[PDB]
C-alpha cells in the first residue's frame, strides 16, 4: 500500500537499513578476511 | 553522615577509642536483634505447627549445600 | 639505518616467542598462523608489536598511505551525494517533508553517481557554484 | 646553630611594623 | 495489550534461547559441577574468548537471570 | 519601489535573516516607521523553549532592503 | 545599610544577596560609583602595591618557619637522605598514634616534610646556616613594609600620578625592560659570581668579608683589556664534590653545557654567563623607546607603519586601543604570564638548575604539577579578560578596518575551523584507544595501531639524541652544524645521550597518542574560550550582548531558551576543560617519570596504549598505599594524605550539588523554611536582618566551580604526593 | 528595579500587555504602525523581570527588552 | 603537644587566637559593619 511504502521510506527506517546494510559488510569481510592491519 | 565523618577523623587522628565501633562507643540495633531473636523463637511457641524459621537470616543454624554456605545467621 | 630503535618482527626474539600462540579470531583454526605470518612484515618494538611509520616514505606506504585514499574517496562520495540530494531537494516546495521521508527512487539515483565525485567536485569549483559568496550568506552581527 | 628565644622574639616585633603599615594602606584604600 | 504482547515475546525469546542455545539438559545431571549458561556468541572478531568454558564440555556466556533454577524447579 | 512578489536582501544588522532573502508580501500607505512586509522560508528563534517553530514574517523599512530579484 | 559602599543599587538590598554580589563586584573599580579613570588607575596602582607586599611577607614567612622548625643545617650534611622539613605541627586534636606517625626527619615532635623543594634552592644560591635564613626573614619583613609604606605614600594628594604618567608606554617599557629586567639579571650574575660560586666551591663569603675575597685571582684587568678568556680557564673538573674544594677550578663564566657530575644540574658558571648575557641584552632592548632625548622609536608610529594589502589597516590605531584599555593589557600580560609559566616547568624539569634536586623525584612533581595549573589558570584569564575587554573597551569606529575589527570579520570561520579540528583531533584519538582497548581485551595484543612518533623522534635526533639512529645535523658527526667548535657541544652531547635524566626522554606510541590528546584538549579549550570572547559582543540568538554586561544569566525561556549564554559562562564552560586537560597532562608526566625512576619503562611503554591500563597499571596500582594511609590496624605518615584525598573526593561531589540543581528548587525551599522559623515560639524573639534568598544563577555557577576546582586540586595533590612519597620518598 | 524599554518597532500586538502577570505594561495611542497604539510601562516598579513580555513579542527580534538592575523586595517576588 | 624548637610556648598561645580570637574578633567587626545602617 501507498502509506507502507511512505512509513518504510521515513528517516529512522532508512537510517537503520543502510546501518545494517554496512554493518553486514564489515562482518563478513573480517570473516573472511580478519587481522588487516595494513595493506602488504 | 556525620557519625561516618566523625570516625574517619578519629582513625586518621590515630584515636581509634573515640569512634563509633563495636570496640569503641557502639551504637546497637537493640530492636532489631530483638525482633530476630524473637523471630527465631518463633517455630518453638508462637508459631507452634511450624518445624523451623522462617528463614536462617534470623538465626539458627547453617544451611550449607556441597561446600558452600546456602544462608546463615546475619549478625 | 633508520629507526635504530626498531627492529623487524622476523628475528624480534619476543615477537617469535609470543607468536607460536596467537589466538584464533574467527572460526578458522588458521587464523592465528595467518596472523603470524602476516605481522612479520612489520617493524617491532621490544614489546614484540607492530609499530606503523607513517613519515611520507613510500615503503610503508600501506601504513597510512593506501588506507588514506581508501577513506577518503569513501568520505569524498558520501558527503557529495548527500550535497548534492540536499540541493535537488531544495526546490521541491517542501524540503522539509522530503528530508524526514526519503525521497528514495531520487535518493538510490543519486548514490549510484557518487563514484565520480571528485570530477564533480572540481567541475564544480570551476564553474563557481561549489561555493556561496561572503555576501549572500546570513552572519551574526559583529 | 638552632635560633633563639630572642631571635624570634624580634622577628615578631619587627612584623609588628608591615602589620601597621598595611592596616594604614588598608584605610587609605578603603577611603 | 502491546506492552503484553512485548512481554511475551521476550519470555519466548529467553525460553528458546534456554531450549537450543542452553547447557540445561547438561546441568540438570550435575547441578552443583556445572556453570549455567544459555548465550553463546559467534567468533568474529575475537569475541569467540567470550565463550568460556561454564563445565561439561560446553562454551558459552555464564547467565545470572536464574532460569535454570526456575526451569528446576517448574519441573 | 519595492512591490509584490519580490526578492529583497536584509541589512537590518540585528535581524534574524541578515543577508539572507525575503519576499516582499505587501507594503502599505506612508505614516508607518517600517510599513514593508518580508515573509522568509527560515523561521527565526522566536517562541517558547521547545516550541516547533518560530516566524516567518517581519516588518522593514525601504532602506533596510537591497533589491535582488 | 552601609556595605557595599561602591554601590548604591546593592547596598539598597533588603536581601542576603547584597551581601554576596557585594563580596563578588568589590575589586571591579570600573563600575563603582562615581568612579573616574584617574582615581581607577591611583587604585590599582595602591592594590598592585599591597599585592607586591603579600609576596614578599609570604616569602618571608616560608623562609623563617624553615629556619626555626626546619632540619636545614642538617639536610645540607646528606641532601639525598634526610627529608626536608616545612613546619611544625600543634594539633590539640591529635592523637599518640598521629603523633608517633609524624614523627618523622629525626624530630623531636610531630612535623611536616617539605615538598616545594626550596631547600635545594637555598643550598644552590649560597645559604647554608640558620642565621643566614633568619636574615633573609627579617630583610623581607624590611622589604615588605617599604612597599607598604610607598603604596600608602603615592595615594596622598600630594604624591597622586596623573593619568599622562599612567599612559607613558615607551618610559614604562624603557626602564622594565634595562632597568627591572636587564639590571636585576646583571645584579643575580654578580650575586652568583661574587657568593654562590665560591660558597659551591667551598670558600665562604658572606657580607662580613666580600669586600676582601675577589671572586676571581685577576680582579677585573682581563674584563677591561677585553681579555675575557681569562675568566672561562680551569673550570670544574668532573671530580667536583658539591660545596668541597675536592676537584674545584676557579673559572667564574664558562659555557661548558650539560649537567655537573655529582648534583645532575647545570653548572653555576653556565648560570653566570647566562644570566649576564641576557643582563646585556636586555639593558641593550631597553634603549629603545624615545622618552626625553629625541633619540629611540615611538610606538605609535611603528603600529602605524606596519600596513598590509591583504589586512586592509593593518595595525593601525592600535596603540590607542592598547593603551585606553586596561582590560587589553591584562589580557595579554596574562597570556605571557601562562606562556611563561609553562616554559618554566617544562624547561625545568628536564634542565634541573639546583643540587640534588633530580634525586628528589616528589618535588620535582610537585613543581611540575604545581607551574603548570598556574599556567592552566593565568592562559585562561588571558582569554576572559580579553572577552572583558571585547564587551567593554573595544570601539568599532576606531579600529575601523584594523586587525581587531577584522578578526570579527572571520569570527564564523575561525569557529568552523576550530570545530572542525577539535572534532577531528577527539574522533580519531577516542576511536585509536577504543580500538587498542576492545583489541586487547580480546586477548590479541598484537593488533593494537601503534604509531610511532616519528617527528618528535626527528627533532630530538636533530638535537644530538642518538639513540634512534637518524643521522641528523647535530646527531650527524660530518654535518656543519655538529663541526663548529662549540664549547657546549662535547657536555651537551653526553648530557643528552645519557639515559640517566630526564633530557629529551625516549619516546613511543602511548607518548604519541597522548601528545595528541593534549592537542585535542588545548584546542577544545581554545575553541570555547575564543567562542566566547567573539561573541561577547553579540550573536544571532542575542545581537545586543554588550548592552547586558559581561556576566548576566540568561534572557528568559524565550527565543527558545537562552542558558548560559553569556561569555561568563563561555569561561565557566571552559574552566572545566583546562581542568581536564591538565589533568590528561599530569596524569602522563607522572606516570612516564614514575617508569623512569623505577626503571621500569618497559611497564608504561606496554600499557599506555590502552585505557585500561591507565586505569589499572596508574589509578588502581598506585593507590594501594595511599588509601592505607590509616589503617583499622594503625596509622602511618601519609595519614593526612589520604584524609585529603577523600576532602577532595567529597568537595568535588559538593560542587555538583550547585553545578546540576537550580535556583527555583531551593528558593522555595527556603520559602518553608522561613515560614516554619516564622510560626515557631520562642524563636519569632530573633528575626533575620535580611531576607534569606536562595543564591542567584551566575553566583550558583560561580560557586559550583569552586567546589569543583578546589575538591580537583586537592584529590590529585594528594594522590600524586602520597603514591610518589611511598614510592620513593 | 528593572528598566523595561519600548522600542519603535512595536506593531500594537498587545502580545506584551497581555503576557505581563504583575500589569506593568499598558497601551497608549501612537502613529507609527497600522494599530496606531503602542506598548507603554509605566508601573516598572512592580515589574519583576519574568521575559514573558519578551517571549510574546512577534517582531524581528524585540521592540520590548527588560534590563534586570537593583533587586527590591518587589522585584525579588518576595512573600515574606 | 611540644616540640623542640626554640620558644616553643609560642603555638601554645599563637595558634588560639588565630584560631579562635582573630577568626571570632574579624567575624563580629564584619557582621557588624556589613548591617550598619548608619548610611548607604
Ligand atoms: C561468501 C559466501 C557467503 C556465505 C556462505 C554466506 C552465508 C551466510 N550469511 Mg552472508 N553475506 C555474504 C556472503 C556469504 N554469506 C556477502 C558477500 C554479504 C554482503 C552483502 C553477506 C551479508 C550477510 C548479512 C548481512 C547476513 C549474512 C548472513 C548469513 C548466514 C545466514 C544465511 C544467509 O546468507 O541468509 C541471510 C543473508 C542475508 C540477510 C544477506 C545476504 C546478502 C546476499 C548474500 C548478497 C549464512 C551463514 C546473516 C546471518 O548470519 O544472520 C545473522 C546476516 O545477517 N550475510
Ligand atoms: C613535518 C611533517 C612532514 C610532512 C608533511 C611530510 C610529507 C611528506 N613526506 Mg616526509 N618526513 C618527515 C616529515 C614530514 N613529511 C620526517 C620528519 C621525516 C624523517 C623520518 C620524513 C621522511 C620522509 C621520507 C624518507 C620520504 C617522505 C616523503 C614524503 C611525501 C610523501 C608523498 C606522498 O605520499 O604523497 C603521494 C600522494 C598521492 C600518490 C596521492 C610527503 C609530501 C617521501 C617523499 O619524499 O616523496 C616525494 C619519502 O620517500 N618523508
Ligand atoms: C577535627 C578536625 C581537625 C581540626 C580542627 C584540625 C586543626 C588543625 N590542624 Mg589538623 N589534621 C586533622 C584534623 C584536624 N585538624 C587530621 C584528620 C589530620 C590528618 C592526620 C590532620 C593533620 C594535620 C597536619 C599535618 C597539620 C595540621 C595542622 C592543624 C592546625 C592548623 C592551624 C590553623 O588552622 O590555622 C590556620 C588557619 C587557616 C589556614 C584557615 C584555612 C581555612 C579557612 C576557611 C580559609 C580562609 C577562607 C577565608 C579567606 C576566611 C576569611 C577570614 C575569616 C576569619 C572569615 C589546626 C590546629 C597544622 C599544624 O599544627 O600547624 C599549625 C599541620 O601542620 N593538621
Ligand atoms: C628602573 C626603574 C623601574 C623599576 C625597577 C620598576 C619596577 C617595578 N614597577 Mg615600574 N615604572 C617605572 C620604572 C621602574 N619600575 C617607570 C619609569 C614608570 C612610569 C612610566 C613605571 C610605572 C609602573 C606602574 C604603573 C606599575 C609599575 C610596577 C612595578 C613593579 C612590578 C612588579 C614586577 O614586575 O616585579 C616582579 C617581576 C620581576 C622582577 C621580573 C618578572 C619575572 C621575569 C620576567 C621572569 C622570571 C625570572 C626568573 C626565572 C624568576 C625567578 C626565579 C626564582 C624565584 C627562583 C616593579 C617593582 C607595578 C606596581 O604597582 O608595582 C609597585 C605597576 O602597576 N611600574
Ligand atoms: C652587578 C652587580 C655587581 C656588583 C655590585 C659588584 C661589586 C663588586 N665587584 Mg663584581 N662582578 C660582577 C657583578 C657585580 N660586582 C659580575 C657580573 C662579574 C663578572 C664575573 C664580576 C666580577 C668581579 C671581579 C673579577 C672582581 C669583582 C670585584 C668587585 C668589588 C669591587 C670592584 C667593583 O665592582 O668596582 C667597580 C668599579 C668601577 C670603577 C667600575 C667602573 C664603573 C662601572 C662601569 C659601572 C665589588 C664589591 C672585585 C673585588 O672583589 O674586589 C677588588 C674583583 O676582583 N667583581
Ligand atoms: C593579574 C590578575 C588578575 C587581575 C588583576 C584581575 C582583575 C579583575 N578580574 Mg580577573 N581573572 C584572572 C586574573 C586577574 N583578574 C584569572 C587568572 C582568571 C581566570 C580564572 C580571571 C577570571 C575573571 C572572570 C571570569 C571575571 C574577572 C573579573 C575581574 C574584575 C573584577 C572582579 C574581580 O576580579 O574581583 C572579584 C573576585 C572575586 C570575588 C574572586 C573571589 C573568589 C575566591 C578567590 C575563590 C577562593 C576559593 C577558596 C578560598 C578555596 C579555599 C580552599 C580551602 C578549602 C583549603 C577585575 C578587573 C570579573 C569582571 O568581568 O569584572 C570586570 C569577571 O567576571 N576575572
Ligand atoms: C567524556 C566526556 C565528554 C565527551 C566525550 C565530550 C565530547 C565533546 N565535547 Mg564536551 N564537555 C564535557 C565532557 C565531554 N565532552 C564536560 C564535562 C564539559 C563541561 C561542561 C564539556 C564542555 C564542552 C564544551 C563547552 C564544548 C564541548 C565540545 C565537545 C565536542 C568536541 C569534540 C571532541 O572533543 O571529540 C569528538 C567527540 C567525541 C569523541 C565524542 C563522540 C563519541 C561517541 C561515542 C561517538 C559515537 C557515537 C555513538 C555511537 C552514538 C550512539 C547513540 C546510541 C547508542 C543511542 C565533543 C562532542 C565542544 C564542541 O561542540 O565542539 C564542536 C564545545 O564547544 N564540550
Ligand atoms: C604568610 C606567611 C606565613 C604563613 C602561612 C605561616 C604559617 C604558620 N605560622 Mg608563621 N610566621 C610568619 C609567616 C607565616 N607563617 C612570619 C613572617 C613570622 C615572623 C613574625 C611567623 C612567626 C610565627 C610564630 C612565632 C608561630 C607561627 C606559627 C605558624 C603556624 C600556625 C598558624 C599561624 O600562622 O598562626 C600563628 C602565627 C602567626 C600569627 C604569625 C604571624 C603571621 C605573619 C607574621 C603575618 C602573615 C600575614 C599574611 C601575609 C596575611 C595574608 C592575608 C591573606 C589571608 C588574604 C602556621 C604553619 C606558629 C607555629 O609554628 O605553630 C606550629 C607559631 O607559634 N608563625
Ligand atoms: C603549528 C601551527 C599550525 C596551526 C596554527 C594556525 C593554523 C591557522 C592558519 C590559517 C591562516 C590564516 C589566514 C592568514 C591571514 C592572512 O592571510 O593575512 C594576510 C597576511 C598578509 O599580511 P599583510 O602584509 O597584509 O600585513 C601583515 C602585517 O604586516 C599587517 O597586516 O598574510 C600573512 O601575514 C600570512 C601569515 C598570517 C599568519
Ligand atoms: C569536495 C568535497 C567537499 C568540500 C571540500 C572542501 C571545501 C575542502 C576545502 C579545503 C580547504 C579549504 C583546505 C584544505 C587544506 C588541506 C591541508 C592543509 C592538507 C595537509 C596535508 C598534510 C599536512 C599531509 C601530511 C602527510 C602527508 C603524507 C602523504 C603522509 O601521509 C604523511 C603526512 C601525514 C605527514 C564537501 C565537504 C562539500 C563534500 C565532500 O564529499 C567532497
Ligand atoms: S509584543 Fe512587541 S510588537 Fe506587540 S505590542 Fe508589545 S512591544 Fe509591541
Ligand atoms: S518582565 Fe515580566 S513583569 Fe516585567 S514587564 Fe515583562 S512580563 Fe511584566
Amino acid at each position: 500500500m501507498d502509506g507502507l511504502k511512505s512509513f518504510l521510506s521515513t528517516a529512522p527506517v532508512m537510517i537503520m537499513a543502510l546501518l545494517t546494510f554496512t554493518a553486514g559488510i564489515l562482518i563478513e569481510f573480517n570473516r573472511f578476511y580478519p587481522d588487516l592491519l595494513f595493506h602488504p | 553522615f556525620g557519625l561516618y565523618i566523625h570516625n574517619d577523623t578519629m582513625r586518621a587522628l590515630g584515636r581509634p577509642q573515640d569512634m563509633f565501633s563495636d570496640t569503641a562507643i557502639q551504637l546497637q540495633p537493640i530492636f532489631a536483634q530483638w525482633v530476630q531473636h524473637l523471630h527465631t523463637l518463633a517455630p518453638g511457641a508462637t508459631a507452634p505447627n511450624a518445624l523451623a524459621t522462617a528463614s536462617y537470616a534470623f538465626g539458627g543454624e547453617t544451611i550449607a549445600v556441597a561446600g558452600k554456605v546456602a544462608m546463615m545467621p546475619i549478625t | 639505518d633508520d629507526f635504530a630503535n626498531l627492529t623487524p618482527c622476523s628475528e624480534n626474539p619476543a615477537y617469535l616467542a609470543k607468536s607460536k600462540n596467537f589466538l584464533n579470531t574467527t572460526n578458522d583454526p588458521n587464523s592465528g598462523k595467518i596472523r603470524a605470518e602476516r605481522y612479520a612484515s612489520a617493524l617491532c618494538g621490544p614489546e614484540g608489536y607492530p609499530h606503523l611509520i607513517v613519515d611520507g616514505r613510500f615503503t610503508h606506504a600501506g601504513d597510512f598511505l593506501i588506507p588514506s585514499i581508501l577513506f577518503l574517496y569513501i568520505a569524498g562520495w558520501i558527503g557529495w551525494v548527500g550535497r548534492s540530494y540536499l540541493i535537488e531537494i531544495r526546490e521541491s516546495k517542501n524540503p522539509e517533508m522530503q528530508e524526514v521521508v526519503i525521497n528514495v527512487p531520487l535518493a538510490i539515483k543519486k548514490m549510484l553517481g557518487g563514484f565520480l565525485w571528485p570530477l564533480a567536485a572540481v567541475g564544480e569549483y570551476t564553474s563557481g557554484k561549489l561555493v556561496m559568496k561572503d555576501s549572500e550568506i546570513p552572519t551574526s552581527p559583529r | 646553630m638552632a635560633l633563639s628565644d630572642t631571635q624570634i622574639l624580634a622577628a615578631l616585633v619587627v612584623a609588628l611594623l608591615p602589620a601597621f603599615l598595611a592596616f594604614r594602606l588598608s584605610t587609605e584604600l578603603y577611603k | 495489550f502491546g506492552h503484553l504482547a512485548v512481554v511475551f515475546v521476550w519470555l519466548s525469546g529467553m525460553y528458546f534461547h534456554g531450549a537450543k542455545f542452553s547447557n540445561y539438559e547438561g546441568w540438570l545431571a550435575d547441578p552443583t559441577h556445572i556453570k549455567p549458561s544459555a548465550q553463546v556468541v559467534w567468533p568474529i572478531v575475537g569475541q569467540g574468548i567470550l565463550n568460556g568454558d561454564v563445565g561439561g564440555g560446553f562454551h558459552g556466556i555464564q547467565i545470572t537471570s536464574g532460569l535454570f533454577y526456575l526451569w528446576r524447579a517448574s519441573g | 519601489a519595492l512591490n509584490r512578489g519580490d526578492k529583497v536582501r536584509i541589512k537590518r544588522t540585528e535581524s534574524y535573516w541578515y543577508g539572507d532573502v525575503g519576499t516582499v508580501a505587501s507594503v502599505e500607505k506612508s505614516g508607518i516607521l517600517y510599513p514593508v512586509i518580508v515573509r522568509f522560508d527560515r523561521v527565526n528563534y522566536n517562541g517558547f523553549s521547545g516550541s516547533a517553530s518560530g516566524v516567518n514574517t517581519n516588518n522593514f523599512a525601504e532602506n533596510e532592503l537591497e533589491l535582488v530579484q | 545599610t552601609k556595605f557595599p559602599k561602591f554601590s548604591q543599587d546593592l547596598a539598597q538590598d533588603p536581601t542576603t544577596r547584597r551581601i554576596w554580589y557585594g563580596i563578588a563586584t568589590a575589586h571591579d573599580f570600573e563600575t563603582h560609583d562615581g568612579m573616574t579613570e584617574e582615581n581607577l588607575y591611583q587604585k590599582i596602582f595602591a592594590s598592585h602595591f599591597g599585592h607586591i607586599a603579600i609576596i614578599f611577607l609570604w616569602t618571608s614567612g616560608t623562609l623563617f618557619h624553615v629556619a626555626w622548625q626546619g632540619n636545614f643545617e642538617q639536610w645540607i650534611k646528606d641532601p639525598l637522605n634526610i627529608r626536608p622539613i616545612a613546619h611544625a605541627i600543634w594539633d590539640p586534636h591529635f592523637g599518640e598514634g598521629a603523633v608517633n606517625a609524624f614523627t618523622q626527619a629525626g624530630a623531636s615532635n610531630p612535623v611536616n616534610i617539605a615538598y616545594s623543594g626550596v631547600y635545594h634552592w637555598f643550598y644552590t644560591i649560597g645559604m647554608t646556616t640558620n642565621q643566614e635564613l633568619y636574615s633573609g626573614a627579617v630583610f623581607l619583613l624590611v622589604l615588605a613594609s617599604l612597599f607598604l609604606f610607598a603604596g600608602w605614600l603615592h595615594l596622598q594628594p600630594k604624591f597622586r600620578p596623573s593619568l599622562a604618567w599612567f599612559k607613558n608606554a615607551e618610559s614604562r617599557l624603557n626602564h622594565h625592560l634595562a632597568g627591572l629586567f636587564g639590571v636585576s639579571s646583571l645584579a643575580w650574575a654578580g650575586h652568583l659570581v661574587h657568593v654562590a660560586i665560591p660558597e659551591a666551591r667551598g670558600q665562604h663569603v658572606g657580607w662580613d668579608n666580600f669586600l676582601s675575597t675577589p671572586p676571581h685571582p685577576a680582579g677585573l684587568m682581563p674584563f677591561f683589556t677585553g681579555n675575557w678568556g681569562v675568566y672561562a680557564a680551569d673550570p670544574d673538573t668532573a671530580g667536583h664534590i658539591f660545596g668541597t674544594s675536592e676537584g674545584a677550578g676557579t673559572a667564574i663564566l664558562t659555557f661548558l653545557g650539560g649537567f655537573h657530575p655529582q648534583t645532575e644540574s647545570l653548572w653555576l658558571t653556565d648560570i653566570a654567563h647566562h644570566h649576564l648575557a641576557i643582563a646585556v641584552i636586555f639593558i641593550i632592548a631597553g634603549h629603545m623607546y624615545r622618552t626625553n632625548w629625541g633619540i629611540g622609536h615611538s610606538i605609535k608610529e611603528i603600529l602605524n607603519a606596519h600596513k598590509g594589502p591583504l589586512t586592509g589597516a593593518g595595525h593601525t590605531n592600535l596603540y590607542d586601543t592598547i593603551n585606553n584599555s586596561l582590560h587589553f593589557q591584562l589580557g595579554l600580560a596574562l597570556a605571557s604570564l601562562g606562556v611563561i609559566t609553562s616554559l618554566v616547568a617544562q624547561h625545568m624539569y628536564s634542565l634541573p638548575s639546583y643540587a640534588f634536586i633530580a634525586q628528589d623525584h616528589t618535588t620535582q612533581a610537585a613543581l611540575y604539577t604545581h607551574h603548570q595549573y598556574i599556567a592552566g589558570f593565568l592562559m585562561v584569564g588571558a582569554f576572559a579578560h580579553g572577552a572583558i575587554f571585547f564587551v567593554r573597551d573595544y570601539d568599532p569606529v576606531a579600529n575601523k578596518d584594523n586587525v581587531l575589527a577584522r578578526m570579527l570579520e572571520h569570527k564564523e570561520a575561525l569557529i568552523s575551523h576550530l570545530s572542525w579540528v577539535s572534532l577531528f583531533l577527539g574522533f580519531h584519538t577516542l576511536g585509536l584507544y577504543v580500538h587498542n582497548d576492545v583489541v586487547v581485551a580480546f586477548g590479541t595484543p598484537e593488533k593494537q595501531i601503534l604509531i610511532e612518533p616519528v617527528f618528535a623522534q626527528w627533532i630530538q635526533a636533530t638535537s644530538g639524541k642518538a639513540l634512534y639512529g637518524f643521522d641528523v645535523l647535530l646527531s650527524n658527526p660530518d654535518s656543519i652544524a655538529s663541526t663548529t667548535g662549540a664549547a657546549w657541544l662535547p657536555g651537551w652531547l653526553d648530557a643528552i645521550n645519557s639515559g640517566t635524566n630526564s633530557l629529551f626522554l625516549t619516546i613511543g606510541p602511548g607518548d604519541f597518542l597522548v601528545h595528541h590528546a593534549i592537542a585535542l584538549g588545548l584546542h577544545t579549550t581554545a575553541l570555547i574560550l575564543i567562542k566566547g570572547a567573539l561573541d561577547a559582543r553579540g550573536s544571532k540568538l542575542m545581537p545586543d550582548k554588550k548592552d547586558f554586561g559581561y556576566s548576566f544569566p540568561c534572557d528568559g525561556p524565550g527565543r527558545g531558551g537562552t542558558c548560559d549564554i553569556s561569555a561568563w559562562d563561555a569561561f565557566y564552560l571552559a574552566m572545566f576543560w583546562m581542568l581536564n586537560t591538565l589533568g590528561w597532562l599530569t596524569f602522563y608526566w607522572h606516570w612516564k617519570h614514575l617508569g623512569v625512576w623505577s626503571g621500569n619503562v618497559a611497564q608504561f611503554n606496554e600499557n599506555s596504549t590502552y585505557l585500561m591500563g591507565w586505569f589499572r597499571d596508574y589509578l588502581w596500582a598506585n593507590s594501594a598505599q595511599l588509601i592505607n594511609g590509616y589503617n583499622p590496624y594503625g596509622v602511618n605518615n601519609l595519614s593526612v594524605w589520604a584524609w585529603m584525598f577523600l576532602f577532595g573526593h567529597l568537595v568535588w561531589a559538593t560542587g555538583f550539588m550547585f553545578l546540576i540543581s537550580w535556583r527555583g528548587y531551593w528558593q522555595e525551599l527556603i520559602e518553608t523554611i522561613v515560614w516554619a522559623h516564622e510560626r515557631t515560639p520562642l524563636a519569632n524573639l530573633v528575626r533575620w536582618k535580611d531576607k534569606p534568598v536562595a543564591l542567584s544563577i551566575v553566583q550558583a555557577r560561580l560557586v559550583g566551580l569552586a567546589h569543583f576546582t578546589v575538591g580537583y586540586v586537592l584529590t590529585y595533590a594528594a594522590f600524586l604526593i602520597a603514591s610518589t612519597a611511598g614510592k620513593f620518598g | 528595579s528593572h528598566s523595561v524599554k519600548i522600542y519603535d518597532t512595536c506593531i500594537g500586538c498587545t502580545q506584551c500587555v497581555r503576557a505581563c502577570p504583575l500589569d506593568v505594561l499598558e497601551m497608549v495611542p501612537w502613529d507609527g504602525c497600522k494599530a496606531a497604539q503602542i506598548a507603554s510601562s509605566p508601573r516598572t516598579e512592580d515589574c519583576v523581570g519574568c521575559k514573558r513580555c519578551e517571549t510574546a513579542c512577534p517582531t524581528d527580534f524585540l521592540s520590548i527588552r527588560v534590563y534586570l538592575g537593583a533587586e527590591t523586595t518587589r522585584s525579588m517576588g518576595l512573600a515574606y | 603537644m611540644d616540640g623542640s624548637y626554640a620558644a616553643s610556648y609560642l603555638p601554645w598561645i599563637l595558634i588560639p587566637m588565630v584560631g579562635w580570637l582573630f577568626p571570632a574578633v574579624t567575624m563580629g567587626l564584619l557582621f557588624i559593619h556589613i548591617e550598619s545602617e548608619g548610611e548607604g
